[PDB]
């Protein structure tokens, strides 16, 4: 995608702050909890018939984790999100069957996640700047679908 | 909002579509598939290949559910109540598939009814899928 | 729908903006405009800098439609109705945007309510979001 | 976007039985009246009170043959659409200020013209194709906003 040097170092600079396995954690239990379909695709991870319970769920919080390290990779990579994604993007649509879509509802929970984590630190220039880059990565993930 | 107007153009629309309404529903999903195949992730089961029995049954179940809709036009909360908790808490599919099937119902409809695709129509036809996907989609959270 | 324990959250998210709704409407507007610049296109006789009085004048008025909702949570069609007429038959904003915007009213809020914004609060607000967002786009066509 | 020389032979093929005039007024009509609130730029153009009304609005075709035309002339161009939009891209968002969803709803109104038209000529594979094609070109019209 195409960042501004200004849109690159708001969000490289507010990356530096991020836990990724904090944040990872938030973002996808939040996701399970506000778009409860997006459940189909963790039946085997216990418990999630309630917020507290997806929450608290150790298998929500360790997905979590490698989502946003995978995601973490792609921001070294923002000229070529696309080469970056490709196993992965084959990965979903082959043997995850996971509905693109998803990738988005998930990049729109990780900037409230960020919103509510950093507050006013994140300014709308700076959510502005990762709106560009959730879509890029969820366009990216779906482009080996087939 | 489904206005007594669009009602008369649904019902005389349909009943022309007669007893090929499983055929126009498998042709649909076969639209679907090929146009957008993000939507062929959620039938992983199925085999998708062109005239296969799962997908001409699939389409007769899906345009039976329409015609028991056409039916009750004026009750489809209650009428699709069981296909309505099916998709929110089974198949759980995305809401945004359901603008995809209705397009390409909408396609298949029109290159099948010349003389009845009108303006009007059209536009009836096209609040009618929007109003069966806003029931289907109502219980998921 | 919305059920109580809906409702009991939104109340109380909303009841925690106060005085500050109209402030949290003006950021919530420019988070839209610079994130999804093509909603920019229904204000081109704004000046919408950042600091505009005018977007400030703006976002305190849908700031207060949305308190006007939140207090008829149950009888939101009739409370909505003069603004569903405008937003349908005047302005005739495409339906797409209202998730754009009520994607950046969460996000506002995220910002502004570290302790109230659980997860639950969360799901309960995008609920009411995309509830007035329905009833506001009713009279489209 | 990427068509294979099959997908760019029955674009090419179906096109060249197609009405402009006709197929452009039609589309552009159809428009207007299964999405309302696309009439929004058009107050100009007279009487749009009812179905017929504009269908028969010769304002209303004048313009459909204008924006066919210029779709028509942008299949010679599949492999540079953005390229070939890039001025009408600006136009429309800065001077006309016209959403770009407007662009999404008149692609999908046009393949179910085409479908109309051409009944069982209008094949499953036939219509991919055109989806791509009018994702294509909608993508290049917004491609400049800004
Ligand atoms: C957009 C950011 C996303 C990235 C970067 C991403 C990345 C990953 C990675 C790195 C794996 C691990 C594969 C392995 O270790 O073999 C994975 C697995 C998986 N992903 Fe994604 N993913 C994303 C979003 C999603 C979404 C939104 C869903 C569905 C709601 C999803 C569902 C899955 C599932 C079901 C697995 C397999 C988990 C298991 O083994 O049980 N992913 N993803
Ligand atoms: C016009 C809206 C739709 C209608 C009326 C409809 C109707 C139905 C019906 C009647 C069934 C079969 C029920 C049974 O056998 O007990 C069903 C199943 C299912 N639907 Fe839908 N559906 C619609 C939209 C969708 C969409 C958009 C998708 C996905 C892109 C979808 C995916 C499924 C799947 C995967 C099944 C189960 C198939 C199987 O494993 O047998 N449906 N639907
Ligand atoms: C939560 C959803 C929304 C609410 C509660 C809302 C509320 C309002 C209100 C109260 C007004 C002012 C009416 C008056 O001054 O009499 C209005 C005007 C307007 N709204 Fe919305 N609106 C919503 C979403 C949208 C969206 C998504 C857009 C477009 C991106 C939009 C564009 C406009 C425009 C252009 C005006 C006229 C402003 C002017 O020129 O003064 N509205 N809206
Ligand atoms: C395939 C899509 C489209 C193409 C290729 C296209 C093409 C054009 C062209 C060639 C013009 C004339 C430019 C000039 O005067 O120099 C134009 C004007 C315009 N277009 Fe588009 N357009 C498209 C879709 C739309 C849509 C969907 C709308 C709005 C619903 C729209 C609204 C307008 C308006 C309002 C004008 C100005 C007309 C006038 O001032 O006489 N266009 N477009």
């Amino acid at each position: 995608v195409h960042l501004t040097p200004e849109e690159k170092s708001a969000v490289t600079a507010l990356w530096g702050k991020v836990n990724v396995d904090e944040v990872g954690g938030e973002a996808l239990g939040r996701l399970l909890v506000v778009y409860p379909w997006t459940q189909r695709f963790f039946e085997s991870f216990g418990d999630l018939s309630t917020p507290d319970a997806v929450m608290g769920n150790p298998k929500v919080k360790a997905h979590g984790k490698k989502v946003l390290g995978a995601f973490s990779d792609g921001l070294a990579h923002l000229d070529n999100l696309k080469g970056t994604f490709a196993t992965l993007s084959e990965l979903h649509c082959d043997k995850l069957h996971v509905d693109p879509e998803n990738f988005r509802l998930l990049g729109n929970v990780l900037v409230c996640v960020l919103a509510h984590h950093f507050g006013k630190e994140f300014t709308p220039p700076v959510q502005a700047a990762y709106q560009k880059v959730v879509a890029g990565v969820a366009n990216a993930l779906a482009h080996k679908y087939h | 909002v489904l206005s007594p107007a669009d009602k008369t153009n649904v019902k005389a629309a349909w009943g022309k579509v007669g007893a090929h309404a499983g055929e126009y529903g498998a042709e649909a999903l076969e639209r679907m598939f090929l146009s957008f195949p993000t939507t062929k992730t959620y039938f992983p089961h199925f085999d998708l290949s062109h005239g296969s029995a799962q997908v001409k049954g699939h389409g007769k179940k899906v345009a039976d559910a329409l015609t028991n809709a056409v039916a009750h036009v004026d009750d489809m909360p209650n009428a699709l109540s069981a296909l309505s908790d099916l998709h929110a808490h089974k198949l759980r599919v995305d809401p945004w598939n359901f603008k995809l099937l209705s397009h390409c119902l909408l396609v298949t409809l029109a290159a099948h009814l010349p003389a009845e695709f009108t303006p009007a129509v059209h536009a009836s036809l096209d609040k009618f899928l929007a109003s069966v996907s806003t029931v289907l989609t109502s219980k998921y959270r």
